[PDB]
DNA sequence: TATAATGGGAGCTGTCACGGATGCA
DNA sequence: TGCATCCGTGAGTGCAG
């Protein structure tokens, strides 16, 4: 949806994660969140020319779900309730 | 709350109860000495560790903030005498 | 000492001690302000012998009505491997009862 | 949702600093500022209700 | 002109035509209050109700301002007040980190605007500009005093939480009179589980031993010295604080 | 009804220069200040106070302050007064009161000319402290520098010049006002270039750095200990009515407790004191516990070393640091049947 | 005396003068290295109050004795530390400003004393309009 | 301190009921 | 003149939080 950025123009390729620098115990004791980094190759192309460079630039940890259902976030569980609303219609 | 080791909220509930019941200085009390009458607060815990009886009450200092808040809302409070003079419940400090 | 026979040489209750309302589970001191010793102070210490001071019972002790068996201690300084912690402080302890 | 509000962030970021600093000197990797994103997430989990 | 040699004259008034507080402190400076009760009442003389309904409305403030002694011009500040400190701290909280009211950054917003216009007044920057710097000042003292009542309200960055204004502490459930005038919390008292005890008399009730000590705390010092489990008073309280 | 919406109309009405009204303008503004300074050697009054007396009378008495920096106040008499030592000269020097008036006016219609401009830059330097307005101020308020000093004769189109003096305010702004607590500008240049490269780490190292690795990509006499202390003041102070729970019944501010005020066992201890040491002076004796109460004191203390000691106690110098030595020594003793005073130790 | 009544009432800008202690000439709060307030600034002690009990701000004069001689190198007046809480400041504005109370406090205070529509206060005060007060004459569109 | 650059940007949504002040056939 | 129509104001207690 975001993709791609306009006037020179970036596009978007991929993303990947990565597993997460910490277990879940280890991040339940070090106060730390249970995540992993997120990953997005991206690909410059100038509006004018034929620019191009590639680079994956790295865009933070998105926070993992353990096998139950919950979340570890600054070391404590956490659950994320599902939201009823009036749904997209006419 | 518990963890800091609170005071019971006294709120206009229970002040109504009070008032129904007449009480007046038990919730003068609960107005001044047990909440924020700083003087007569420190006040009375000295007269019991002393073994006297707590000391009629002054002015609350949750009063005083009332009117400095409505100072700098431009507004010009000011307690009186019976005879139309004013009254300084902050005993000169803020006079030059 | 009495106040003090569950502590470690460094300042935590031995894992497995009995703690209860107002037992101290962490010893600190923190340092004194510019009200250091006033006139008043510095004269009552003039009579016995020990002068005023510097550092301050901060310690940890435990809230009214609660208590138990300490079960275990964490202890994060920052200068140890694997831990950095919120800027400006030296060292966390956490000490879990049951 | 709270990540196309962080994506969507991201693009006022680079949008930015495509038509201000030097129009072809310029990768990926410095056209991007992470944070506007790992931010939007650290809200979700954090201060949701 | 001096290329030819004319002295132009634009047609032109020199006619005095203000704008914003500037104007209105004049205008109600220029009320012979005692006129316009004169003609208010005049009117009120008036059929078809209407006129004689406004002139009322309008008659009772000027009633209003004449038996108290206030002058109308008074509800224009050109000193805005500020609160103490106190009232409004800066306090380091445990983690040596700093919390504050929301007053300051208020004030400053509003200390800005007033400093930046007392600049461009003595660089003689244009109207248009100058002009933006006095809205501008408005809209400081209109959040100062009472954010989010006019316009949009006051937002620091990165939240969306209106800043609380001087009458937002005023007023409200949450406010200075509901929460801490009309009943505050207080020393000497406790909470706990209640349970039935069929064997009191009706004018009795069961009272655990810890909440008594406490909630008697200085009675129990003082006692415990006219028995003597402790010296003085001061040890007294020492013996309690562990159990 | 929206502030922002409006200034953008009032802009929409002076129209865009054009080449030539920039350099009518710019030219008729350096030959007015040149006429100031030879209109100040004629008359020898004094550049500036001569500048705002130009500037008075063309802008309107609408305006009008004694402008700090001058001597004089200037009261619109001393404007008459001298508009008017001014407006005396001769054809061939009062020809230069003409041009300074002429050329103040175009100072205002150029400043007014490139308001649009300064629009389009403080716009890029929102989310950053400063409300667009705020932004917009600070931005014409360096515009008004860069007429002051312009050199049409450089041949630039005035856009170019000004792009900078804009930026350069709109920038001090963003960084003398927006934090609560103020910090010299080059504390927080230096404070946003470990944001800089402290991101440029964390997006090589697919996590965010240590101290450590921070102090060595920002170079030499950078240790981590220094990275730390450096965060620690940029932090930024957090709200007391920072809202707690998801009703709002609570406010971050009340769960603080205050610990300046005594509290009330506090105050009632200081006074068991102050007067049970009063209860150890006129025990034993009120005379030499004066001299001692004097080497001290029951309020404000009296204690230096050897100088009023020597003035004015009774007795001699190094006599009264004896008897304070047996004020103190009685004192030892005097608390050894009346035990009440350890318990203030603690 | 005993307090028997309560009288609220209007503030004139000579008044709010009356109050203050100093103008706040700076939005500054306190010293981001000595963490002690900035003079002229929102918490400057030379306007609301010693920081501690009866102690000068520098160092000058240090107890109970000295009670009222504002110390002259730093300028902090020698009481108790609860002045901070009562002494007022006053900012002192370029061009005077409305009290929104009595803009916009429906009927206005302001706009039923001079017959001003609610929509006319705003933009006579918003500058959205201006508003004539001696017109020398001035004529538009063929009415004066 | 100097190529030139000249009008923004996010709105937010499902309550209610009363009283007062303003607009309009 | 009578009556739409808008704007601003309220919307329970304490405790855990
Ligand atoms: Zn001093």
């Amino acid at each position: 949806e975001t993709f791609p950025i306009e006037e020179l123009v970036l596009d978007f390729l991929e993303y990947r994660l990565g597993e997460p620098p910490f277990p879940q115990d280890e991040c339940r004791e070090k106060d730390l969140t249970y995540q992993a980094p997120l990953y997005a190759r991206l690909q410059l192309i100038h509006k004018d020319t034929g620019l191009i460079k590639e680079d994956e630039v790295f865009l933070g940890h998105i926070p993992l779900m353990t096998e139950d259902g919950s979340f570890i976030i600054n070391g404590a569980d956490r659950v994320i309730v599902s939201q009823i609303h009036r749904s997209p219609g006419v | 709350g518990k963890a800091q080791f609170g005071g019971q909220r006294f709120g206009e509930m229970e002040v109504w109860a009070l008032e129904a019941y007449g009480a007046a200085h038990t919730l003068q009390e609960m107005l001044t000495l047990k909440s924020d009458d700083i003087e007569g607060r420190n006040a009375a815990y000295e007269a019991i560790i002393k073994g006297e009886d707590v000391p009629e009450p002054s002015v609350p200092e949750s009063f005083r903030v009332l009117v400095k808040e409505l100072q700098a809302l431009a507004l010009d409070v000011q307690t009186l005498d019976e005879k139309d003079n004013p009254v300084d419940i902050f005993e000169g400090l803020a006079s030059k | 000492e009495a106040a003090l026979r569950d502590l470690d040489e460094e300042g935590v209750v031995r894992i497995g001690a009995e703690v209860k309302p107002g037992d101290i589970l962490v010893g600190r001191t923190s340092f004194k302000g510019e009200s250091e010793p006033t006139p008043e102070e510095r004269l009552l210490r003039s009579i016995f012998g020990e002068k005023a001071r510097d550092v301050k019972d901060t310690s940890l002790r435990v809230p009214p009505g609660e208590g138990g068996i300490v079960v275990r201690t964490v202890r994060l300084r920052r200068g140890d491997p694997g831990v950095e912690l919120k800027p400006g402080v030296r060292e966390v302890v956490r000490v879990y009862v049951a | 949702d709270q990540f196309r509000v962080g994506l969507a962030r991201l693009a006022r970021g680079v949008r930015e600093r495509m038509l201000m600093g030097s129009e072809d000197s310029l990768t990926p990797a410095k056209l991007v500022n992470s944070r506007p994103l790992e931010a939007a997430i650290r809200e979700f989990f954090s201060r949701s209700q | 002109d001096l290329v030819r040699n004319v002295v132009r004259v634009v047609e032109s008034y020199d006619i005095d035509a203000r704008m914003g507080a500037e104007a209105i402190q004049q205008l109600l400076k220029e009320l012979d209050l005692e006129a316009l009760e004169k003609e208010l009442l005049e009117e009120m003389k008036h059929p078809s109700r209407a006129r004689r309904a406004k002139a009322r409305k309008r008659l009772e403030v000027v009633r209003a301002f004449l038996d108290s002694g206030n002058r109308p011009e008074w509800m224009i500040l050109e000193a805005v007040p500020v609160l103490p400190p106190d009232l409004r701290p800066m306090v380091q909280v445990d983690g040596g980190r700093f919390a504050t009211s929301d007053l300051n950054d208020l004030y400053r917003r509003l200390i800005n605007r007033n400093n930046r216009l007392k600049k461009l007044l003595a660089q003689g920057a244009p109207e248009i500009i100058i002009r933006n710097e006095k809205r501008m000042l408005q809209e400081a003292v209109d959040a100062l005093l009472d954010n989010g009542r006019r316009g949009a309200p006051v937002t620091n960055p990165g939240s969306d939480r209106p800043l609380r204004s001087l009458t937002d502490i005023l007023s409200g459930k949450q406010g200075r009179f509901r929460q801490n005038l009309l009943g505050k919390r207080v020393d000497y008292s406790g909470r706990s589980v209640i349970v039935v005890g069929p064997q009191l008399k009706l004018h009795q009730c069961g009272l655990p031993k810890r909440m008594a000590l406490e909630l008697f705390k200085p009675f129990l010092l003082k006692k415990m010295e006219e028995k003597g489990i402790a010296p003085n008073v001061k040890a007294a309280r020492r013996m309690l604080e562990r159990q | 009804s929206d502030p922002v919406r409006q200034y953008l109309h009032e802009i929409g009405q002076v129209p865009l220069l054009t080449l030539e009204e920039e350099v009518e303008l710019a030219r008729k503004v350096e030959e007015g200040m040149e006429a100031i300074k030879k209109l100040s050697e004629i008359t020898g009054l004094d550049p500036d106070l001569i500048r705002e007396v130009v500037r008075a009378k063309i802008l309107g008495s609408a305006r009008v302050r004694h402008i700090p920096g001058l001597k004089e106040t200037l009261d619109p008499k001393t404007v008459e007064e001298i508009d008017q030592k001014l407006k005396s000269l001769p054809k061939e020097h009062k020809r230069y009161l003409h041009i300074a008036r002429e050329g103040e006016a175009a100072r205002q219609h150029l400043i007014e000319a490139n308001l649009r401009l300064v629009v389009s830059i403080a716009k890029k330097y929102t989310g950053r402290g400063l409300s667009f307005l705020d932004l917009i101020q600070e931005g014409n308020q360096g515009l008004i520098r860069a007429v002051e000093k312009f050199e049409y004769k450089r041949r630039f189109k005035f856009s170019t010049y000004a792009t900078w003096w804009i930026r350069q305010a709109i920038n001090r702004a963003i960084a003398d006002q927006a934090r609560t607590i103020r910090i010299p500008v080059h504390m927080v240049e230096t404070i946003n270039k470990l944001s800089r490269t402290a991101r440029q780490l964390q997006q090589e190292l697919g996590r965010e750095p240590t101290y450590e690795e921070i102090a060595e990509a920002m170079g030499p006499g950078w240790d981590a200990k220094r990275v730390e202390e450096t965060l620690k003041i940029a932090q930024e102070p957090v709200s007391l009515e920072t809202p707690i729970g998801d009703e709002k019944d609570s406010f971050y501010g009340d769960f603080i407790p205050d610990e300046h005020l005594p509290s009330p066992v506090d105050a009632a201890t200081q006074s068991l004191l102050s007067e049970e040491l009063e209860k150890a002076l006129s025990k034993l004796s009120e005379r030499e516990a004066m001299v001692l109460k004097l080497r001290k004191g029951l309020i404000d203390g009296r204690e230096h070393t050897l100088e009023e000691v020597g003035a004015f106690f009774g007795v001699t110098r190094e006599r009264i640091r004896q008897i304070e030595n047996k004020a103190l020594r009685k004192l030892k003793y005097h608390e050894s049947r009346t035990r009440k005073l350890r318990d203030f130790l603690d | 005396k005993e307090v028997r009544k309560v009288r609220i009432a209007l503030a004139s800008p000579e008044k709010i003068r009356s109050w203050s202690y100093g103008e706040v000439e700076k939005p500054e709060t306190i010293n981001y290295r000595t963490l002690k307030p900035e003079r002229d600034g929102l918490f400057d002690e030379r306007i609301f109050g010693p920081i501690k009990d009866y102690e000068c701000a520098c160092g000058k004069y240090k107890r109970q004795r000295f009670e009222g001689k504002v110390c002259e190198r730093c300028g902090v007046e020698v009481t108790k530390s609860i002045v901070k809480r009562y002494r007022m400041g006053h900012i002192e504005l370029a061009t005077p400003a409305a009290h929104i109370w009595f803009v916009k406090d429906v009927p206005s205070k302001i706009g039923t004393l001079l017959d001003l529509s609610a929509t006319e206060l705003e933009q006579v005060l918003y500058f959205s309009k201006y508003i004539v007060l001696d017109p020398k004459g001035a004529i538009l569109n063929g009415v004066p």
